[PDB]
RNA sequence: AACGAGGAAUUCCUAGUAAGCGCAAGUCAUCAGCUUGCGUUGAUUACGUCCCUGCCCUUUGUACACAC
């Protein structure tokens, strides 16, 4: 078999499915490498978890994300949510609990919205 | 001689990720160029409200700052400047346009004044926040202005408003653009050089308050 | 020891409009002017004191109040003064009702009062009056307030009788090198001198005797020309 | 809310007034509860600055 | 013209001030004794710094 | 907590292995003789080592810094850490 | 400074526009009266 | 006038300094410092602008006679400006002095 | 009409 | 020949809100000189106060300690 884990990410009407499995350290998004994200200013908005926790933890696994729906900004936000959740779920199942918990501390102390979405539901007064 | 080693082999991601990116991984910098260390708010009473204590990559943090009463104060400052720059009539809803303009402006500020663009911005804000305003008395047939103080959230709001309004008015009908004129504006306001709309408007407000105290 | 400019031909200085907010200048705001337009019936016409008092009384206002002749002669002496030729003042009429009227320094006013009254009714209904060359608007009705349409670094003073008299050349030379001056001139026939107290910084007087408003504007303008060496 | 609104100069004037009451003892016994409540509340609010002040007239008045 | 920094402590209540002007008590920062009642204009909360130009003038109501 | 194991070698090095996956994390090079005692506080806060160069070294552990470097006279042959009072004892060679 | 003078106060085109206004007004009025009668 | 803008971008005029109405022949940047430009003209004066404050010459430089058309900074001294006029008579100014007269 | 507080201050 | 972002007055609005953009349907009333859905990008300022203009409630504690 091969270790693998699937996770999801959502802004408004965008869906991001990420499969993280063991391998050689390569990230792809929607059939393209991660270094071709098209809004082109928000590429670092996609790079956020990679540089927050470093490049070794990514250097030993393969990530494959595919996104549909939404628009430009919502698709960038769905990508980064799926990547972060997939990383921490892999580190829990196939790597150890301490590394998982320290990743959650890093991700949360930067930006909680890498992990848990905030669905902007109305509020009637 | 102390040495901590948490790196044992070279990290080669099989997808090629560039050297400037890996340097950002070493240190988070705004737009991968401008650091947030050695950036102090030069005036007290704004340490709490001008937020340069959490480093950021691009000026498109999307987060609900418009729910409680001072979450606006907890929002980082380049996002405040950005949203105020996209506050117009024909620019309503173009944060990417505003972010592109802000990036070009910090380029210009670095090229002209070689210190630090984010530092020039923060000095501009803490030098153009007005310190004493006037409110109109009720009276009941005759009104005059009574002088009061002004709170740090109102000072930061007013500062950013004067900066972006002065820039937009300055390059309204010229052969200049908003980035060029706003870089000129921020540099002059950081100098306090009395040739900017922000410094002129603040000094007018304080002068009238000092008049009819 | 000091070279000549390359161009020594005389060129017209640029007209100072409300768009530009840097260049030091003088602004005259003829405030509380009386320019109302009525409809008689087939035609509209501007209210004048002397000729139509039964229907002025049918309104119920004051024949003493409704006088545009003094604004007319104030406008004449102002826009004929030498500082208007030098292009260093512009004027705004602040009607008693609430209109703001921007008057460009290039306009050539008709001097007989019936022509001026036709001009004024056409302005106060059409909202704009263009030149006969027709590329520019000379008389533009603009929106309150005057602080929203003034230069940024300005001084706003009132012409009151009860303030202590000063010398206008002394005050103007006391002003800063880019701090413009705006004088509020009461264009009322007769009344109180406290209409712009939320607008102004301070009140000044020019003689121990009361003046006509045209003479007050002429005094301030000639002191300003004497200061700025014209 | 009234005793929170007034400033410290009027606090000092209040203490002088209560000194005059203690000299007019029958007012004191006829309005003893109210005077006590207002005095203790004013001092509990303004304890920091009042103890920061150095004044022998304050010391003798409070004694 | 020395400006002074003071610290809002207590936002006063039930005082009838004009709309948009909120009375407040401030403690001086370089001198941890003095307290001054002043008026503010924007949003203000407790324990926060306020810049005073004319430091000795105490504020009265605005009806 | 049962997550980390510290191995002090006979050339100074301290390697810090995670015990769930038994994977290497760190390495502390303060000593250059052998390391005859390691201990960690109960709060995972401070970390003591002691080695045959007569040296006690107090590291941080939540950061990765050095807090102090004490040098005694003799070599050091044992260390016992009492965590409830934060007192350790070193059996020396004088 | 230069000076300028203000300005204050085609028959076929005028008659065309007046007839268009007449046609519009009377057509709209006749349609309203037709629909009133029909209801 | 002089026009200072970035290479590799003809679109963006970054700054436009209106100098004397006579033609400015030579316009140099400083060598040691990098925020101070110095330009001459047929106005027979060389003005040292500081490109943050591009409204006024930070330090004017006169005392020449006719058609200043060459100037040069000096490597070791970051304050000493040599200026070659057109009547010969190469002037040497020190900027931390008055600067009205050559050293 | 002065509030309570203001009336106490004036008296 | 009109025209350069539209005077005085008057109205409306507190977060995926104001504003911009388009794609689609045409559901027994209404709608085509338009109506109604759907996604897309998305802020400035208040979030306090009864000082003004209003509106409304109470002036008998009843409800059972304690306190006022």
């Amino acid at each position: 078999a091969v270790p693998s884990v699937q996770t999801f990410g959502k802004k408004k009407s965008a869906t991001a499915v990420a499969h993280v499995k063991a391998g050689k350290g390569l990230i792809k998004v929607n059939g393209s490498p991660i270094t071709l994200v098209e809004p082109e200013i928000l590429r670092f908005k996609v790079y956020e978890p990679l540089l927050l926790v470093g490049l070794d933890k990514f250097s030993n696994i393969d990530i494959r994300v595919r996104v549909t729906g939404g628009g430009h900004v919502s698709q960038v936000y769905a990508i980064r949510q799926a990547i972060a959740k997939g990383l921490v779920a892999y580190h829990q199942k196939y790597v150890d609990e301490q590394s998982k918990n320290e990743l959650k501390k890093a991700f949360t102390s930067y930006d909680r919205t890498l992990l848990i979405a905030d669905s902007r539901r109305p509020e009637p007064k | 001689d102390f040495e901590v080693v948490e790196e044992f082999t070279p990290v080669v991601l099989a997808t090629p990720i560039p050297e400037e990116v890996q340097q950002a991984q070493t240190e988070i910098k705004l737009f991968n160029k401008w650091s947030f260390e050695e950036v102090e708010v030069k005036d007290a009473s704004l340490v709490d409200y001008v937020q340069v204590r959490q480093p950021i990559f691009v000026a498109h943090t999307a987060g609900r700052y418009a729910n409680k009463r001072f979450r606006k104060a907890q929002c980082p400052i380049i996002e405040r400047l950005t949203n105020s720059l996209m506050m117009n009539g024909r620019n309503n809803g173009k944060k990417l346009k505003a972010v592109r303009i802000i990036k070009h402006t910090l380029d210009i500020i670095n090229v002209l004044t070689d210190q630090n663009p984010i530092q020039v911005v923060v000095d501009a804000i803490t030098n153009t926040g007005p310190r004493e305003d006037t409110t109109r008395v009720g009276g009941g047939g005759a009104a005059r202005r009574q002088a009061v103080d002004v709170s740090p959230l109102r000072r930061v709001n007013q500062a950013i408003a004067l900066l972006t309004i002065g820039a937009r008015e300055a390059a309204f009908r010229n052969i200049k653009t908003i980035a060029e004129t706003l870089a000129e504006e921020l540099i002059n306001a950081a100098k306090g050089s009395s040739t900017s709309y922000a410094i002129k408007k603040k000094d007018e407000l304080e002068r009238v308050a000092k008049s009819n105290r | 020891q000091k070279a000549l400019p390359a161009s020594l031909v005389p060129q017209a200085p640029p007209v100072l409009t409300s768009k530009d907010k840097i260049t030091k200048r003088m602004i005259v705001v003829l405030a509380m002017a009386s320019l109302e337009t009525h409809k008689i019936s087939d035609k509209y016409v501007l209210l004048n004191c002397d000729d139509h008092q039964g229907l002025l009384k049918k309104m119920g206002r004051d024949i003493s109040e409704a006088r545009p002749d003094i604004t007319h002669q104030c406008l004449l002496t102002l826009l004929d003064s030498p500082i208007n030729k030098a292009g260093k003042l512009q004027v705004y009429i602040q009607t008693s009702r609430g209109i703001l009227i921007e008057v460009n320094p290039t306009v050539r006013i008709p001097r007989t009062f019936k022509r001026f009254s036709g001009l004024m009714v056409q302005l106060l209904h059409k909202l704009s009056i263009r030149s006969v060359n027709s590329e520019e608007k000379l008389l533009k009705v603009i929106k309150n307030p005057i602080t929203d349409h003034l230069p940024t670094k300005c001084r706003k003073v009132t012409l009151s009788f009860d303030a202590p008299v000063i010398r206008v050349q002394d005050y103007i030379e006391k002003l800063d090198d880019d701090e413009s001056i705006c004088v509020f001139v009461g264009a009322m026939a007769r009344g109180k001198d406290n209409f712009a107290d939320e607008y102004v910084d301070e009140k000044v007087g020019l003689s121990n005797y009361p003046l006509s408003a045209s003479v007050a504007c002429s005094k301030f303008c000639h002191g300003a020309e004497d200061a700025w060496n014209i | 809310d009234a005793l929170m609104v007034m400033p410290f100069s009027y606090v000092l004037k209040f203490l002088k007034f209560i000194d005059t009451v203690m000299q007019n003892k029958t007012l004191l016994h006829s309005h003893l509860p109210l005077i006590c409540k207002n005095l203790f509340f004013i001092i509990k609010f303004n304890h920091k600055e009042l103890v920061s002040q150095k004044n022998e007239e304050l010391k003798l008045q409070i004694n | 013209t020395p400006v002074t920094l003071a610290k809002v402590i207590k936002v006063l209540g039930r005082t009838g001030s004009r709309g948009g002007v909120t009375q407040v008590r401030v403690e001086f920062l370089e001198d941890t004794s003095r307290t001054i009642v002043r008026n503010v204009k924007g949003p203000v909360r407790e324990n926060d710094i306020l810049v005073l130009m004319e430091s000795e003038r105490e504020a009265r109501r605005l009806r | 907590c049962g997550n980390f194991g510290f191995i002090g070698s006979s050339n100074g090095s301290i390697t810090i292995y995670n015990m769930q996956s038994g994977i290497l994390r760190k390495k502390y090079k303060l000593h250059k003789r052998a390391v005859t005692g390691i201990s960690l506080d109960g709060m995972n806060r401070k970390m003591v080592s002691c080695g045959l160069d007569g040296i006690v070294g107090f590291y941080d552990f939540n950061k990765s810094t050095l807090l102090g470097k004490l040098k005694l006279d003799a070599p050091i042959t044992a260390m016992v850490y009492h965590r409830s009072s934060d007192l350790f004892a070193l059996a020396l060679d004088d | 400074i230069p000076t300028h003078a203000p300005k204050y106060e085609d028959r076929t085109r005028s008659e065309i526009n007046k007839m268009k206004a007449q046609l519009k007004k009377e057509r709209k009025f006749t349609m309203k009266e037709i629909r009133k009668d029909a209801k | 006038l002089v026009s200072v803008y970035d290479s590799y971008n003809p679109r963006t005029i970054l700054l436009s300094i209106n100098a004397s109405t006579h033609p400015t022949h030579v316009t140099k940047f400083h060598t040691q410092d990098n925020k101070i430009l110095a330009t001459a003209s047929d106005d027979r004066v060389t003005r040292l602008w500081d490109i943050s404050n591009a409204y006024e010459p930070q330090l004017e430089l006169t005392g020449a006679t006719d058609y200043v058309r060459t100037l040069s900074f000096i490597p070791a001294a970051p304050h000493l400006v040599a200026t070659g006029s057109y009547d010969g008579l190469i002037r040497l100014y020190d900027t931390r002095s008055s600067g009205s007269t050559p050293i | 009409s002065l509030k309570a507080g203001e009336r106490l201050m004036e008296a």
